[PDB]
């Protein structure tokens, strides 16, 4: 539990999100200026930060294929070596032939 | 609440069906005879004599609209001067109530915002180049495998027997070289 | 006129005489016959019944019915 | 505003009818489907017949790879075929008594001649 | 008046009266195929009837492709709307207007009367030769509403064409749809004429174009000239209606409109040059298939840039809206429905697959699902989004979402299985099967008789 | 950026199929050369009828 | 691309500390199909049709200018039902330029 | 050979011929990446 | 249309054309195939079964019949 | 992040619970949705929250049910489809535990990989 | 039918008087819909097509076992010979 409060800590911090770099030319806010909207604009989808969405993501492809992994070794078998092929004799006639 | 209940009383449920007695009780398909709604029937739709067999378009009843002085009557606005100028007032629709019914209190907000517009131009061209692109190198990844089996069926082959097919309605002939 | 201001004032204002619909439907179902009185006609024609039992054409056991 | 049809369809949350309806209707399609084939017994789907496609199919080895590559595919993992539950031919809700004796007969005797046959080529 | 009116939103309304009632009948023979189909053996057509079921399958895809869905998306949302969108009074062209809807109900009335006076026979909705040339005289009426029809088609193609002359605003990506559309249809029209000619030539006046010495690939080649180019004349007018839909519901303008509209006009120089994926078995030269091969996947390039445009616009769109409008879902099953039927396009547009699968059902779910799901859909989309402006009532549509997903379940009952037959494999064009094959006709029987079920619910 | 994770999961199941197609082509070179289900000098000609 | 207008600095900077974003309600009201009245005849139903006209609606904002009802296409400019004759005026499509010229000026 | 009941058989089946077998590959080929033009498409059908 | 799937070969049977298709069966059995172009009447009752036998029972096959 | 980084002039809610909140609703019946996370009804505005007050930009959100039922309401306050729940507590809450955040996500995909596997395979 | 009251993670967040307000429940409730018997119906009518959907109806076997059991002896007694797992399959 210590080391678990120890990782959780240390990959919070590196996480925390760094101001973006706009891609877009925007004025400066004047300053001192507060919250204008209210809460019943449009809700804006909450986005995670690059760090942590790599992060997670990475999480995810790293535990699908080592699912796949799980299952190919321990869920499914290997196929064992096919039957000896041995001559065996066929039906004398075919079920059609004419009599 | 039940906003149904607020203008039940305007809606009186009927007593004929579609609305029409038979035409025995009322004969609904002749014009009314009340002053000015010649061109009407009795149960208020326009008469067959007004739209078809009189239409105006057609030379009937030829009255020119316009006058002398190439004029037509025209409403004027409603103004009203104040503060040292002349406003006109606009005409505001009625109470939605009026029109449709429902009472118009408890209207959930939706706030006014400019339109929702995809930004950064950098980042939006490379979609767009990849909306384009990557089909095309798909396109590109089936042309090598489309040639190579293409030239697979036309390869000249050393055949050594020859089976002739025809087909006729409805079998399918077949000729065969005989042993020696 | 306000009568002559909306194409199909009637319909739209809701006075329109019902048989208008009742024809749109009608000549909507003869259309449909179109595909299925000639069915029948054409099985009687060449079989001398309107419509098949089904695998009527095929070997068919002691008791199928 | 509505007929009395659609208040009580549209009175009932979305995911409890649509379910319901969605079996209902294929139900009733099948239904229809059925009433012009009740009793209606080819003698194709007879035990008798069933046996003499299987004595074609050996002596033609048919689908050889078909049959390979299910074994193959059952012995890796959970190979799960509809043909192994569920009947091929909707006649089979009549056909639970149903035989053809004349080929019963047929069938035996050629079995009897090939046995012969079996035993002259051995020699 | 009824008949005498010249307005061009009237005439509209016309167009899409017509092509419900003709689909009355398109859909009734869409019944009897998937009926008798059920199983193996005869169910309600006889054995010595077996031509009257050729000339269903004939007729179902002659109906529902040049009067159902050809005069509901080209001529009915298109002449309501596009002289509105053009910011003009009226359509250019007034008494052709008029002229065009009575042609197209003129030459109805011909196929179904031949379909009762003639003897029935068919010889599919492609008449090849020479079995369309030894046929009965049905196939000469046939023949007479093909070509009445394509007078109305080009006249109405011309109206379209004039309005470049008079718009009095931009040309929005829908107006770009229906004059490219116009455009293909001046191009390929003369050509088919031509060709429809000389089946009569040879039926009518002891021509010999189509009997030995003369080559019988040659109709195809020119059928199929208008063949491919009449499928993008069909689906053009529903990507132009998706436009305009997922931009105003979602209340986001178009992106990329340049590129949806030069995506439209690749679309139609592109698919008037690969034709000849329709004649894969016929037996072309070597470079011949290869060139159409890779033509024909290279339409997947601008297809692709469409589908993936309509896609953000409906992302990220408000979600206090609601999103449950009949209009926006069947915009929306659009897109999915679409790339299924491309993408099956793309398989069956490699010849070596495609001689596998040429002449199968999986060919017919591919163009149903294109067709009969997202055509369909499409302009239900584009009626339901006008019906305050258009003005129809007594339906249960507008928000029904019973309607729409029993829609997409069962329609896919009906044609998924089709792929699957296509490896089987179960021919096109027959009605009788082996015995292997009926679990998953039977399985699609069931989803046509559901789906029509769910057509009287709306009423 | 959240397309990434459709081309991901569409990388994901393409895979499946992948996987599949390369077992069967080892299954098929196997077919004629160990089978037992491959069987010569067995079909022989029914005759007309 | 379109991004929206630019903004300056200067024009965010409001007159007084207590300015905050307008909450006027955009929702034009709560409506439904058009309720005719049984004794309108055909003449006076029209004119109730011509009053619930959504694209004929308006909100007043606080300086006494109206955002109307907008769309991107033309289409829904019309009375719903569509009328035999729409646009009688011809709409008009206002472009912008920087272009000037002194007759339209005086000093 | 022959159609077999309750068969997907995708991309064909019991191939005989060297171009059958060509066939039944140059599908599935082809099909993963059908599912991922599919899958990668649907994804981002949302709000 | 003369179509065999197991052999993969789905050649038009056209008029006027004589197309050349090449084969190589690996494998014994009965390949059964449908007419594939709506032919007339009877499209879906002209069968192609091709059965592959060994060379030696062909020869004496090919000798006999 | 969109209050976090980019815009500072929206009003920024406190998480109540990373857990939407299951309340059983009935229709013709307007709710009313608390916005900043510090109403003790909760999912509800209690009238004493800063929703209540219209205190910093907080509203009460307005909300009504279609039909009658159990519907997941939003506990982390910046769901997309709020009021209604639809994943985006589990978001936010990985944005502010992201070790916690991969660890579900290697689980969840890890079940999914192998099922998936398992079946196809 | 009388859910709980479930406090969730932060309890003083749930401490205030609710009143005629619905109070949270726990998540079985959700996926019970109150324990609903016709969505429990719905939800067996739920199962009960998407089994039909992938693998059949499975609702025909009991009527089938007859003649699953004939099929199965044909198959043995004269079907081509079948290795291994692949005798489990009768087609
Ligand atoms: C135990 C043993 C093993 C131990 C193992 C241990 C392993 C340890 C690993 C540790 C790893 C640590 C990683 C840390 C994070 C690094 C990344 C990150 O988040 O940035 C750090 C850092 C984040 O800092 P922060 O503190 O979060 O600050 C955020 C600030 O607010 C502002 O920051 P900013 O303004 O500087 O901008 C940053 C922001 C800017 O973001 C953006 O602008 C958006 C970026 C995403 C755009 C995606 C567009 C996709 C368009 C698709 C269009 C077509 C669709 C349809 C296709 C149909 C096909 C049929 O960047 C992002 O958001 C990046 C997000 C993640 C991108 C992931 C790309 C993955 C591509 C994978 C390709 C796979 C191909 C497989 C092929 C297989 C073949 C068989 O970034 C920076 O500061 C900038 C510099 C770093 C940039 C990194 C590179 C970005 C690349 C983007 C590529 C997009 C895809 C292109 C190809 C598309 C093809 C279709
Ligand atoms: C795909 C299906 C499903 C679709 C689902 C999705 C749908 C989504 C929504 C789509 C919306 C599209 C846009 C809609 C716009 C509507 C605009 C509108 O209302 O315009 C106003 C327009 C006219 O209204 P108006 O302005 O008041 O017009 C006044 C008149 O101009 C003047 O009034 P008048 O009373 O003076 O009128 C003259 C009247 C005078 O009428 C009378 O005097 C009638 C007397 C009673 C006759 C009743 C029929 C008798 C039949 C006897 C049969 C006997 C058989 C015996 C057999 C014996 C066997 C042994 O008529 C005539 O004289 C001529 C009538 C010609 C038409 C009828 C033809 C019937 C078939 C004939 C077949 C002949 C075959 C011969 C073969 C020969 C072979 C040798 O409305 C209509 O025309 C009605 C439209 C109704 C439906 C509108 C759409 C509703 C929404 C869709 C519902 C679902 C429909 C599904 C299709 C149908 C299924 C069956
Ligand atoms: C050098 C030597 C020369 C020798 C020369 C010798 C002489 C040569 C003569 C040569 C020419 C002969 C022909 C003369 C034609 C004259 C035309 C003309 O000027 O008329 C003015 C005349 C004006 O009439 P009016 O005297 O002012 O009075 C009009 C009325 O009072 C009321 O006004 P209205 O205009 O409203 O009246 C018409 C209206 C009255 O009814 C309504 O208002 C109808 C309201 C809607 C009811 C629901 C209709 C069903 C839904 C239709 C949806 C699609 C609509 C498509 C577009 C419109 C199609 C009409 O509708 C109808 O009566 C027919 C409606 C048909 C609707 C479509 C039915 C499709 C069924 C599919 C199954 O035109 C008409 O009103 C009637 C024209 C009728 C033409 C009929 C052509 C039929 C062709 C059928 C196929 C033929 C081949 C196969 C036949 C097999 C038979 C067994
Ligand atoms: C840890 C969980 C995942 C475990 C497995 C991971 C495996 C590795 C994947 C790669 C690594 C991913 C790591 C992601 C970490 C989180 C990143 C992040 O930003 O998190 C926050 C972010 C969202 O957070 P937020 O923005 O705060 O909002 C929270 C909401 O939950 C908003 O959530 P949302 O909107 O993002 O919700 C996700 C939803 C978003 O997407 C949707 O909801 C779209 C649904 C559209 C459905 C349209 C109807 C389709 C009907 C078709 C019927 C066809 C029938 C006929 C077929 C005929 C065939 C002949 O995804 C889906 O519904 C899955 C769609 C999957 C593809 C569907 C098509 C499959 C086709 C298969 C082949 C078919 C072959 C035959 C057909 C023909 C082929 C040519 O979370 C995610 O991105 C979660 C993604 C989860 C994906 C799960 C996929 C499961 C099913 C797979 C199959
Ligand atoms: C409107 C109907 C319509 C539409 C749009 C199409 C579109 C396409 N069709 Fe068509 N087709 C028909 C209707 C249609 N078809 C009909 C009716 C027939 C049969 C006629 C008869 O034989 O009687 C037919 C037959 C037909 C055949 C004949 C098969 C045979 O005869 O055996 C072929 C093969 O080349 C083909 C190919 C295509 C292709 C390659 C597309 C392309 O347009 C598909 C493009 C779309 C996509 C590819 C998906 C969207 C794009 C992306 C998702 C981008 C990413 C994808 C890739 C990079 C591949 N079609
Ligand atoms: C766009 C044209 C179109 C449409 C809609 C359909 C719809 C349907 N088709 Fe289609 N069909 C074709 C065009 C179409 N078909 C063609 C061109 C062929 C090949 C012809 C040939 O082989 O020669 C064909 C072949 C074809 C066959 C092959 C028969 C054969 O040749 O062996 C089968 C049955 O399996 C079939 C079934 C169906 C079914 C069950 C429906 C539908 O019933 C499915 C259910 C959907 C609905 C019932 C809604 C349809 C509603 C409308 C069309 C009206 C829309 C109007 C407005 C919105 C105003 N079709
Ligand atoms: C096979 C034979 C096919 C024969 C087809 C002939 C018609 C081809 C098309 C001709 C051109 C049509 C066209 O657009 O011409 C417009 C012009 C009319 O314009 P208005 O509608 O009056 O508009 C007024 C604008 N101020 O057309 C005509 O004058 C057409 C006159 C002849 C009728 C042609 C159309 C009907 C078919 C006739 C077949 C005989
Ligand atoms: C509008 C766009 C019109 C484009 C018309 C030209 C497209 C040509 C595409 C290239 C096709 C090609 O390779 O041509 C061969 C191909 C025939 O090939 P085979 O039957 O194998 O015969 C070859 C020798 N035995 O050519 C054709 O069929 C072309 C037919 C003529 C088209 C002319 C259209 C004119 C329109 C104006
Ligand atoms: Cu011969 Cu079909
Ligand atoms: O036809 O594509
Ligand atoms: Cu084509
Ligand atoms: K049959
Ligand atoms: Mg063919
Ligand atoms: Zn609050
Ligand atoms: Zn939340």
């Amino acid at each position: 539990a210590a080391v678990r409060s120890q990782i959780e800590a240390a990959v919070y911090k590196w996480t925390r999100p760094r101001p973006p770099r706009l891609g877009v030319a925007v004025p400066r806010s004047p300053p001192g200026t507060g919250i204008l909207f209210h809460t019943n604009m449009q809700t804006i989808r909450y986005s995670l930060s690059p760090k942590v969405w790599v992060l997670v993501t990475g999480a995810a492809l790293v535990g699908v294929f080592s699912g796949q992994r799980f299952a190919q070794t321990v869920l499914l078998s290997k196929n064992p070596p096919n039957p000896p092929r041995y001559r065996e004799k066929p039906p004398v006639r075919h079920p059609h032939t004419p009599d | 609440k039940s906003y149904y209940d607020d203008f039940k009383d305007r809606l009186k449920p009927g007593k004929y069906t579609q609305g029409r007695c038979p035409q025995s009780e009322g004969d609904y398909r002749q014009e009314s005879k009340t002053i000015g709604r010649e061109h009407l029937n009795d149960d208020g739709t326009r008469s067959k004599r007004y739209t078809v067999k009189e239409a105006d378009a057609l030379g009937y009843h030829y009255h020119p609209p316009i006058d002398k002085k190439g004029q037509v009557y025209v409403k004027g606005p409603n103004t009203v001067i104040e503060r040292g100028q002349t406003w006109i007032k606009g005409y505001e629709l009625p109470s939605m109530e009026y029109t449709y019914g429902p009472k118009q209190e408890d209207i959930p907000f939706y706030p006014r915002v400019k339109l929702n517009v995809w930004g950064n131009y950098n980042l939006v061209m490379k979609v767009e180049f990849l909306f384009f692109y990557l089909p095309t190198i798909i396109v590109f990844g089936i042309c090598i495998p489309v040639y190579t089996i293409n030239f697979a069926q036309e390869e000249v082959i050393y055949t050594t027997m020859t089976v002739k097919v025809t087909g006729r309605q409805w079998y399918w002939v077949y000729e065969v070289e005989s042993p020696t | 006129n306000l009568e002559d201001h909306f194409d199909l004032a009637e319909y739209m204002m809701k006075m329109h005489n019902p048989m208008s619909e009742y024809l749109y439907w009608i000549a909507g179902f003869v259309s449909g016959l179109h595909g299925i009185l000639p069915l029948l006609h054409s099985n009687y024609y060449f079989s001398g019944m309107f419509l098949p039992r089904d695998n009527d054409n095929t070997q068919l056991c002691d008791d199928s019915w | 505003d509505f007929p009395w049809r659609w208040g009580f369809v549209a009175e009932k949350p979305f995911w409890v009818g649509a379910p319901i309806l969605v079996l209902g209707v294929l139900c009733l399609g099948h239904i229809i489907q059925t009433m012009g084939q009740i009793g209606v017994r080819p003698k194709r789907y007879t035990p008798e017949w069933v046996e003499a496609t299987k004595e074609r199919e050996r002596a033609e080895n048919t689908n050889p790879i078909t049959r390979y590559l299910d074994r193959r595919r059952a012995e890796r993992g959970p190979y799960y075929l509809m043909s192994n539950v569920l009947p091929y031919h909707p006649h089979f809700l009549w056909m639970r008594n149903s035989h053809d004796y004349e080929a019963a007969e047929a069938l035996a005797a050629r079995r009897e001649k090939d046995r012969e046959l079996a035993a002259k080529l051995e020699a | 008046f009824y008949i005498l009116v010249n307005n061009n939103k009237r005439i509209g309304i016309y167009y899409i009266k017509l092509s419900i009632i003709i689909g009355i009948l398109g859909i009734v023979l869409s019944y009897i195929i998937r009926v008798e189909l059920y199983n193996s053996g005869n169910r309600i057509i006889k054995y010595d009837n077996v031509n009257y079921y050729n000339m269903v399958i004939t007729l179902h895809g002659l109906l529902m492709i040049f009067y159902i869905i050809m005069p509901g998306l080209y001529g009915g949302i298109p002449l309501y709307i596009l002289p509105i969108l053009s910011v003009i009074t009226d359509i250019v062209l007034p008494r052709i207007n008029n002229i065009s809807i009575i042609i197209v109900l003129i030459s109805y009335i011909v196929v179904i009367n031949s379909i009762v006076i003639e003897y029935n026979i068919g010889t599919g909705w492609t008449l090849y030769p020479p079995l369309s040339i030894i046929g009965t005289v049905i196939v000469n009426m046939i023949l007479y509403g093909l070509i009445i029809i394509g007078i109305s088609s080009i006249i109405s193609a011309i109206n379209f064409m004039n309005i470049l002359i008079v718009i009095d605003g931009i040309i929005y990506v829908y107006i770009w749809s229906i004059i490219i559309t116009s455009v293909l249809l001046i191009i390929s029209l003369p050509i088919l004429n031509g060709i429809l000619l000389m089946i009569l030539s040879d039926i009518y006046f002891n021509s010999i174009y189509f009997i030995l010495n003369g080559d019988v690939v040659l109709y195809q080649h020119l059928f199929w000239y208008f063949g491919h180019p009449e499928v993008y004349i069909l689906i053009l007018p529903a990507f132009g209606i998706i436009s305009i839909i997922l931009s105003v519901l979602n209340n986001k303008i178009i992106f990329g409109m340049k590129s949806m509209i030069l995506a439209i006009i690749m679309i139609s120089i592109l698919g008037s040059i690969v034709w000849a994926h329709h004649i894969y078995t016929v037996g072309l030269e070597l470079d011949t298939k290869i060139y159409f091969n890779n033509l024909t996947l290279i339409i997947s390039i601008p297809t692709g840039n469409k589908i993936y445009n309509w896609i953000i616009l409906y992302i990220g769109s408000y979600n206090i809206l609601y999103n449950g409008y009949q209009s926006l879902i069947f915009s929306i099953m659009f897109i999915i429905i679409f790339i299924i039927g491309g993408i099956t396009g793309i398989i069956i547009s490699i010849d070596i697959i495609d001689i596998g699968l040429h002449d199968t059902y999986y060919i017919v779910s591919h163009f149903h699902y294109i067709l009969s799901i997202g055509a369909v859909i499409s302009l239900l989309a584009g009626i339901l989004l006008l019906k305050d402006i258009i003005g129809y009532y007594n339906v249960i549509i507008k928000i029904n979402k019973y309607f729409g997903l029993l829609l997409f379940i069962n329609i896919n009952i009906i044609f998924t299985p089709q792929f699957i037959i296509g490896f089987n494999v179960m021919p096109r064009r027959i009605l009788e099967y082996s015995d292997n094959i009926i679990v998953w006709n039977l399985i699609s029987s069931i989803g046509s008789i559901s789906t029509i079920l769910i057509l009287l619910s709306i009423f | 950026r959240d397309w990434l994770i459709g081309v991901m999961l569409g990388m994901y199941l393409g895979n499946l199929c992948v996987q599949q197609h390369r077992q069967y082509r080892v299954d098929m070179k196997l077919f004629y050369l160990e089978a037992p289900e491959h069987k010569i000098n067995w079909v022989k000609p029914r005759g007309d009828l | 691309i379109y991004e929206g207008q630019t903004v300056q600095e200067s024009e965010l900077i409001p007159q007084e500390d207590d300015w905050v974003i307008e909450e006027t309600n955009f929702c034009l009201g709560r409506n439904c199909y058009v309720r005719f009245r049984e004794e309108d005849d055909l003449a006076r139903r029209a004119l109730h049709q011509m009053d619930s006209q959504l694209n004929k609606m308006h909100t007043r904002l606080r300086d006494g200018t109206v955002i109307p009802y907008m769309s991107f296409h033309p289409d829904e400019m019309v009375d719903r039902p569509a009328p035999i004759h729409t646009f009688s005026e011809k709409p008009l499509l206002k472009w912008t330029w920087d272009e000037t010229y002194e007759e339209a000026y005086d000093d | 050979d022959i159609p077999w009941p309750a068969r997907t058989d995708w991309g064909g089946h019991d191939p005989a011929t060297p171009f059958a077998e060509l066939m039944i590959n140059t599908h599935s080929m082809f099909w993963p990446v059908a599912i991922f033009i599919y899958v990668s498409a649907i994804y981002m059908v949302k709000k | 249309s003369w179509s065999v799937p197991s052999l993969g070969i789905k050649c038009d049977a056209t008029p006027g054309r004589l197309v050349k298709i090449n084969t190589f069966i690996q494998r014994e059995g009965v390949f059964y195939g449908q007419c594939s172009e709506l032919c007339g009447t009877l499209h879906a009752f002209m069968p192609i079964v091709v059965e592959a036998v060994s060379p030696e029972a062909f020869a004496a096959h090919a000798k006999k019949w | 992040t969109w209050t976090e980084i980019w815009w500072e002039h929206d009003p920024t809610p406190k998480v109540a619970q990373y857990r939407p909140y299951v309340c059983t609703v009935e229709s013709g019946k307007v709710y009313w949705w608390c916005a900043c996370g510090e109403s003790k009804t909760q999912p509800w505005v209690d009238g004493h929250c800063k929703c209540s007050k219209r205190e910093g930009g907080f509203r009460p959100r307005r909300w009504e049910p279609e039909h009658d039922g159990v519907r997941l309401f939003c506990g982390c306050k910046s769901c997309f489809s709020s009021p209604t729940w639809n994943g985006g507590c589990f978001t936010k809450w990985m944005q502010s535990n992201p070790a916690g955040g991969m660890l579900y996500c290697f689980a969840a995909a890890f079940g999914f990989g192998t099922l998936t596997v398992y079946r196809k395979f | 039918y009388t859910p709980s009251f479930e406090r969730g993670l932060n309890p003083e967040l749930t401490s205030g008087d609710y009143g005629d307000m619905p109070k949270p429940q726990p998540l079985i409730d959700f996926f019970t819909q109150n324990r609903n018997p016709w969505f429990g119906f719905a939800m067996f009518c739920g199962f009960n097509f998407l089994w039909w959907a992938f693998f059949g109806a499975w609702q025909i076997r009991p009527l089938w076992a007859s003649q699953r059991k004939s099929l199965a002896e044909a198959d043995r007694l004269y079907g081509p010979t079948k290795y291994g797992v692949g005798k489990k399959y009768i087609n």
